[PDB]
């Protein structure tokens, strides 16, 4: 948004992602902050994936039990906040009121009132489509690619046949052959050995120098960077 | 599953370890051969 | 069986649903009511729609469409490509018409004995030509089906 | 609960052709075709009496592909390095299609039920698709105000807002409004009613999971009457 | 959901004329402590707030400082400026910031997908199988038996790839091994 | 002839091994005797009163 | 006024994330595997190779 608590939050963060994020909202072309919520709504699902909202977490159930039913809220609670019925100083209900929430709140009417309106007054209400267990005819789209290749066999076979014809209507030799099992050989234990030695078989999440020590806990340790792993070695 | 967090990738030292098996097993026919004409030429 | 190719490619009777017709040719209408989608007879590159009010009338296919629901996923447009520009249907008719100019050079050009050799790779690879042309047109209708 | 049945839908003798799409049918058919020819076509190129060499004539063609795709096999072998070639890949299209079609056969054969009827009141309960209404002045619409049984409550809910309004006026227009909304909607009434006219034509109403709670008619004396005794 | 305008609400006068989650909030609220509401919406609409230099609490939290507002059953996140001021409750209930994504459209066209089940290391260990098992069979039959001996056995290594690969797609192949390392 | 056996023994083996497993480890009660009138015109099982 | 300021500024998140979290040096596993049937894998047929 472009005036909100959600703008005022990731301004008071120190987070390195969060501030990540706040380097990229400060610098990006079209303006990613939006005027009013509902218009980030409307412009998520107009740029079809490719722009996303940051939004409190109800307001995200609301639009989703709503329909077109074609937005999705992702993540976990960035952070933790809390909705306060508000009295003045002095309140002459304002202890009781508190009181009235804790019994909604143990009666779990509270819950039983949210769990209802945002679930069940929504119009999506998608527990019914997504009940659908229904197993179908295979089409032809789900196996085309084996008849794309029964095609290209067919017709890699005409080309080799027309090529072997010419071929034919035009000798190997044996030292040549001696000669060629010299470097294969030659080659293969190349190979073998840069393999072996040389440690480059995996790219994946691995430990690095940030925990090159495995005892230390060192608290968060960054979790863990694009490793390439060998046979004989870990290395990042 | 497919550990995609993970993203596992095999580099190029793992695809050279398999050129390293087609060039032997081709190594290998191609000893054999030689082989064959050469016992032919023993029975010759 | 060339005369039977050129046909086919030439004519817009290939599928018949409950298409769209004329009434929502325009985008975006008003007060049409969606016109309740009478019978379209789909074609190589047409979605006339026939037994309707506004039957008689011929429209384009546009595959490609303004906004795109899904996101653009690249096997599916290299897909959607071959089928709108129906390539391999045109090659087709192309390759039929090739072995047409080798059957009647068959009885010309003596004792090259092989231009009726190069009559019958053309006819296989024209055959060759259309079940593709006929896969992905079944692939296309199952993309996107409807409701 | 009266809902609509669902369809017994009989089968043809063409059940064995479910698991796959006319479509593939056509194609599998075509492809056998182009397949034979071009392996006739390989088999004979008039090499460099080297095309007697090879067996394979259309209609061994025709033969050895139909042996392939049964699986069962053919005498005949490709010996022509093409003609290799399109053997094996049609021996790796056939290894799919049938095993395809196989596979979902089996899953065609796992047949089960409750997945599209309601399962009970607790199923009306969680989706409301499926609508329900009860009858105007009768002791069930007053009983499930006033039983306070969760599922009842939520079921009263959704009769305060329901519309077109559910509940009906008469007992057989109620469950005309069954019949009438293409089992889109389901009622409400009670067991032994619902079992004489599910025994009744057109015979397409049943009853899911059973009564939730059990009741007696008696015969109707008023306050104080002389012949409540007897009658008793 | 917390207030909400029905299409009747034009109809509707007084505290049946707004709905929602809120409402139903303030009436619950209302027959525990006992007191007689009357519901407002606030002309400004804006979430309370001390401005710059006026430095009024802007909307609901004003008008309960000032006098007007007895009490605020709003969708009101509690912060320390407005906690400073004014007491409020317990949070009933919850809210994080959260992402909204336009919802991915599910489909798998998966045109390779045959090879599907298997993932791809293992259709690479069947090549290699398949390779190897060709080789060898070509290295233990063309190993001198003993002229015609060497010649007698149609195994070369072009038909010990076709051999396997008719024995791997589950049809009948011409040749048979007829050799004891070969028929293992 | 071939064509058509071949046709027709692909189609009955699949159908016949589609959940073979299932029919091998059913251990389900069988129940014989259900109602009264089932009980009444046999003698085998006696009725206790 | 002082559990407020530690929770605006985050103080109550970091102090309980950074704990629970980084004591767990076992593996989470609340997820094992999400989807119910999934592909074949090597290890379980890694002896058949061999
Ligand atoms: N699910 S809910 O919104 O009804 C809901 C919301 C919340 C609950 C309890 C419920 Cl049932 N607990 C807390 C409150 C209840 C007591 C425990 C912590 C405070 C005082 N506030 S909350 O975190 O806002
Ligand atoms: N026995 C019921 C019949 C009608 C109904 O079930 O609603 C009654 O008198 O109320």
């Amino acid at each position: 948004l472009d005036s909100g608590s959600t703008k005022e939050f990731f301004r008071r963060s120190k987070i390195a992602v969060f501030d990540k994020m706040w380097t990229y909202m400060r610098s990006a072309e079209p303006s990613v902050f939006v005027r009013t919520t509902a218009e980030g709504v409307a412009r998520v699902r107009k740029s079809k994936g490719k722009y996303a909202y940051l939004l409190e977490s109800t307001m995200n159930e609301y639009i989703e039990q709503r329909k077109p039913c074609d937005t999705m809220k992702v993540g976990g609670n960035l952070d933790s906040k809390g909705y306060g019925i508000a009295t003045p100083k002095g309140s002459s209900l304002g202890t009781p009121v508190n009181l009235a929430v804790l019994k909604l709140s143990e009666q779990g009417v509270l819950d039983k009132l949210k769990n209802k309106w945002w679930y069940d007054k929504g119009e999506c209400g998608a527990k019914d489509s997504g009940s659908k267990e229904k197993t179908s005819a295979l089409s032809l789209s789900n196996v085309a690619g084996v008849f794309y290749i029964l095609v290209g066999g067919l017709g890699l076979a005409m080309l080799v046949a027309l090529i072997e014809f010419c071929y034919k209507s035009r000798l190997f030799d044996r030292g040549v052959q001696m000669l060629l099992t010299t470097v294969g050989a030659f080659a293969a234990f190349s190979l073998m050995t840069i393999a072996v030695g040389t440690d480059y078989w995996l790219y994946s999440r691995g430990v690095c120098k940030t925990k090159s020590v495995s005892e230390d806990e060192t608290s968060k340790k960054n979790e863990e960077v694009m490793t390439h792993s060998g046979l004989w070695r870990t290395c990042c | 599953s497919d550990s995609k967090k993970n993203s596992y990738s095999y580099g190029w030292s793992f695809y050279f370890g398999a050129l390293s098996f087609i060039i032997a097993e081709m190594v290998g026919v191609l000893a054999v051969h030689m082989f064959i004409d050469r016992h032919k030429q023993l029975t010759g | 069986a060339f005369s039977l190719m050129t046909i086919a490619v030439g004519t817009d009777y290939w599928l018949y649903s409950r298409g769209v017709c004329k009434t929502k040719s325009v985008s975006e209408d008003e007060t049409s009511k969606k016109n309740e989608e009478v019978m379209t007879h789909s074609g190589l590159w047409r979605t006339c729609c026939l037994e309707g009010n506004f039957k008689g009338l011929c429209k384009q296919i546009d595959h490609f469409p303004e906004d795109a629901d899904y996101e653009a996923d690249t096997a599916e447009y290299f897909l959607r490509a071959v089928r709108a520009s129906s390539i391999f249907p045109i090659l087709s008719v192309i390759l039929l018409f090739m072995g047409g100019l080798c059957i009647a050079a068959s009885e010309f050009y003596k004792t090259r004995h092989n231009i009726i050799l190069s009559a019958g790779i053309f006819f296989v690879s024209a055959g060759l030509s259309n079940i593709i042309g006929i896969i992905v047109y079944i692939s296309a209708n199952a993309g996107d089906p409807s409701k | 609960i009266m809902i609509k049945k669902p369809q017994k839908s009989k089968p043809g003798v063409f059940s064995f052709l479910d698991p796959l799409a006319y479509e593939i049918w056509m194609c599998i058919v075509f492809a056998y075709i182009g397949v034979s020819v071009v392996l006739f076509l390989v088999s004979r190129f008039s090499p460099y009496s080297s095309e007697s060499t090879n067996e394979f004539g259309i209609f061994n063609s025709l033969w050895f592909s139909l042996g392939a795709f049964m699986q069962q096999g053919c005498d005949i072998s490709p010996r022509s390095l093409s003609g290799r070639i399109v053997g094996g890949v049609w021996w790796f299209f056939t290894l799919i299609i049938i095993s395809s079609y196989t596979a979902n056969l089996a899953a065609f054969l796992t047949v089960e039920r409750m997945v599209s009827p309601i399962e009970s009141a607790e199923d009306l309960s969680k989706q409301t698709e499926i609508a329900y209404g009860t009858l105007d002045s009768g002791s069930t619409k007053e009983f499930f105000r006033r039983s306070k049984i969760a599922v009842f409550d939520k079921m009263w809910t959704y009769m305060r807002s329901a519309e077109p309004s559910v509940f009906v006026r008469t007992t057989a227009e109620g469950v005309a409004r069954v019949r009438k909304s293409k089992g889109k909607y389901a009622y409400l009434l009670e067991s032994t009613m619902n079992e004489y006219i599910e025994q009744r034509k057109p015979c397409d109403t049943m009853k899911v999971g059973g009564n939730l709670d059990s009741k007696g008619y008696g015969i109707a004396t008023p306050k104080g009457s002389s012949l409540g005794t007897p009658v008793n | 959901p917390y207030v909400m305008m029905k299409k009747n609400h034009e109809m509707l006068e007084g505290n049946e004329r707004y709905e929602g989650y809120c409402v139903d909030l303030a009436a619950e609220i209302a027959k525990h402590c006992g007191f007689k509401y009357k519901l407002t919406i606030v002309g400004d609409g804006k979430y309370g707030a001390r401005d710059a230099d006026t430095k009024i609490w802007n909307g609901m939290v004003g008008e309960l400082v000032y006098g007007k507002a007895d009490i605020a059953i709003a969708p009101l996140t509690i912060t320390l400026v407005r906690e400073e001021v004014i007491d409020f409750s317990k949070p009933f209930m919850s809210l994080g910031i959260s992402i909204m994504i336009k919802k991915p459209q599910k489909s798998k066209p998966g045109v390779f997908s045959f090879l599907d089940p298997l993932a791809y290391e293992i259709w690479m260990c069947i090549v290699f199988a398949y390779i190897g098992v060709s080789v060898v069979l070509f290295l233990v039959s063309r190993f001198s038996p003993y002229q015609s001996s060497e010649s007698t056995n149609e195994f070369g290594i072009f038909n010990s790839l076709w051999f396997s690969l008719g024995a791997f797609m589950q049809q009948g192949c011409d040749i048979s091994p007829r050799s004891l390392s070969g028929r293992i």
